[PDB]
């Protein structure tokens, strides 16, 4: 079956550094774009980021614009998200999705149709 | 961006609840893109419908996507226990997405 | 300094020869024209800025310099064309129980733009709570007295 | 009152990064500079950095030039220290600094009236 | 740059004690925008003097700041027990600030 | 003795190498790294100069791994980054004959570490 | 590149094996800077030849090299029971090197 598994999750102080992993199984990764969704407590879903099949495509939000870095390997079926200079509005649950069909955008055109499990990142001093 | 979603919503078993999700005209009003999610407690997202109105493979057709303007609706007819949940709708914005606030149903 | 008056002078023949062998001044310094060949130029305006400062504040006086009569009182342009005279005026500015008349700007959220004068007294909100015209803590009164002696 | 607090202290070997934070609070942060000054063991006090209100005026020391990176983020009341390529004279006690008024050589005008407690940095292998 | 500063002062209960600061054309001696500061182990610097000779409130008459040339110097007079500290000067440098070496206080 | 010793090594579905120095003046060699695959032989991976101005890698790892030195700790570094299955292999750390780059190909790598294993598999 | 080298080779004791190692004109035949390598079970590599025919310190007479065109000849004589090893050849390419696949020497 198609599988997503995100790992990388903790507790970090205010400013420091972590990295997230999201291992690909069950599905072409070399052909699809795939994308970072976090869940804030009490919020709702905030889209993170967003990388395309070659690296070519990548995108962030203006919340973590110039603080987040998306990366994919695909030989390892792996995607990252380095997170530098953490703020507390940065705790929430991070989910790795893929689209319904390959292209960047088309995960917004057709929808997310898998999700990972999740990890959990808590940002407080 | 930001686009809005009420807090919480409603209804009876075997009635219908309509969620709205309002943006603007740079995402919910500017594409016929909108998607909607479904998320039980401890588990992840489903998307429910895709395109404003489509409905992918396994969910049932009590779920209809509709939109208006700025204001995307997802009704549910034919409430039923399981479908108790939160429910989030999606737009494209642009080579990039946004999510609504985000609903609480509750099948009373 | 806060309100250094400007005289703005047109239409007339400038003798800068018998002006700068006037008097005896501390300090002639001209940035992009020399005291001699301006007899020889001619300008659409001139401009005579005076004003009273500390001695130590007359450094700052001059293109490219920083600091509370630079930002806050009187600012001059990196490219400035023109000459600055200062002299000491003890003699003159200065009283046995102190002259407090002189006055210059202490706070001030952005610096002065060039030739931009700021007379404004109100209370400066130092905190986050507004002061409403109200000095106190975090409230301040902008300028301060020299008390020259 | 107002009151400043730095994170991100620890062991970290020679060539690596941290990244230090510092939360305030008590004032406005919107429009003063702020500074981080670090006290090196045996040593005396020496400044780091320098960061203005819009970040429109930075400066650092000729020692970690083209070395460190400060930012801020106005809306967390938040300033950031991100140190690359860590050296053994590296190792310091870093303290965040506010100045009397809000401007940039202020801080250098009217002293710096408030301090923090400090983060301890190591660089040793 | 560097300030040159002495390492260890010394004085009596109730005497004096002098603590040079010497810098440069383009720091100490350039401006009149040298401070002072102390610190007691384990706690954070303090703000004493700032612009050669001012003091701020809360620090008692006993300190005192003066200048000549490029030696900035701060005087403690009628010395006490709570002096004995660290003590740092600062000095603006255009754009950029520099501290003293520092000076370690012992009240004898 | 002349000394190098290989650390970071295990099981990755990125990961760090490091090489501690000891023995000879770390700050003018340049040195390399070699890695052994399981049922392969010898193959090259990376190279630094002392003053890391001149860097090479070998094609299957380039724009992949990140060599770096910090020689005041006397210890070198290979930052590798999406791992692959056939990056597998047994990573050496090896000095030169000679302080010069390319001299550990002119008169051969005299001096290597005991090596630290490195496998990539689901 | 690649350096083609036979999988194994072997000699009795006492008597004498060649170990060719074959390359192109950019590395094996454009250079006169060949390497030879020994590699017991379990330690790290050991220099034995360098510039084709260069021997180290601590290397016996009984190893020597040779160059011929694209391919580098390893000829060990009088072999002994210490000698039954892993031999890999090395050479530059131009800012780079380039390793053989390596030979296993049985000592019959």
């Amino acid at each position: 079956e198609v599988q997503l598994l995100e790992t990388g999750g903790g507790l970090v102080q205010p400013g420091r550094s972590l990295r997230l992993s999201c291992a690909a199984s069950g599905f072409p990764f070399d052909d699809y774009a795939i994308h970072w969704v976090r869940l804030a407590p009490g919020k709702g879903l905030e889209w993170v980021s967003s990388i395309s099949w070659d690296s070519g495509s990548i995108g962030y939000a203006d919340s973590v614009k110039g603080r987040f870095t998306i990366s994919r390997d695909n030989a390892k079926n792996s995607l990252y998200l380095q997170m530098n200079s953490l703020r507390a509005e940065d705790t929430a649950l991070y989910y790795c999705a893929k689209g319904a069909f390959p292209g960047y955008s088309s995960g917004w055109y057709y929808g997310l149709d898998v999700w990972g499990q999740g990890a959990t990142v808590t940002v407080s001093s | 961006s930001v686009v809005t979603q009420p807090p919480s919503a409603s209804g009876s078993l075997g009635q219908s609840v309509t969620i709205s999700c309002t943006g603007t005209s740079s995402d919910v009003g500017g594409y016929n893109y909108v998607s909607w999610y479904q998320q039980h407690p401890g588990k992840a997202p489903k998307l429910m419908i895709f395109e404003v109105s489509k409905r992918p493979s396994g969910v049932p057709d009590r779920f209809s996507g509709s939109k208006s303007g700025n204001t995307a609706s997802l009704t549910v007819s034919g409430l039923q226990a399981e479908d108790e949940a939160d429910y989030y709708c999606s737009s494209y914005a642009g080579n990039k997405g946004v999510f609504g606030g985000g609903t609480k149903l509750t099948v009373l | 300094v806060y309100a250094w008056n400007r005289k703005r002078i047109s239409n007339c023949v400038a003798d800068y020869s018998v002006l700068y062998n006037s008097a005896s001044f501390s300090t002639f310094k001209c940035y992009g024209v020399s005291p001699t060949k301006l007899n020889d130029l001619c300008f659409t305006n001139v401009y005579a800025d005076s004003f009273v400062i500390r001695g130590d504040e007359v450094r700052q006086i001059a293109p490219g310099q920083t600091g509370n009569i630079a930002d806050y009182n009187y600012k001059l342009p990196d490219d400035f064309t023109g000459c600055v005279i200062a002299w000491n005026s003890n003699n003159l500015d200065s009283k046995v129980g102190g002259n407090y008349n002189y006055l210059y700007r202490l706070f001030r959220k952005s610096n002065l733009k060039p030739f931009e004068r700021d007379i404004s007294t109100e209370i400066y909100q130092a905190g986050s709570t507004p002061c409403n015209g109200v000095k106190g803590f975090n409230c301040y009164f902008p300028l301060q007295s020299y008390g020259f002696q």
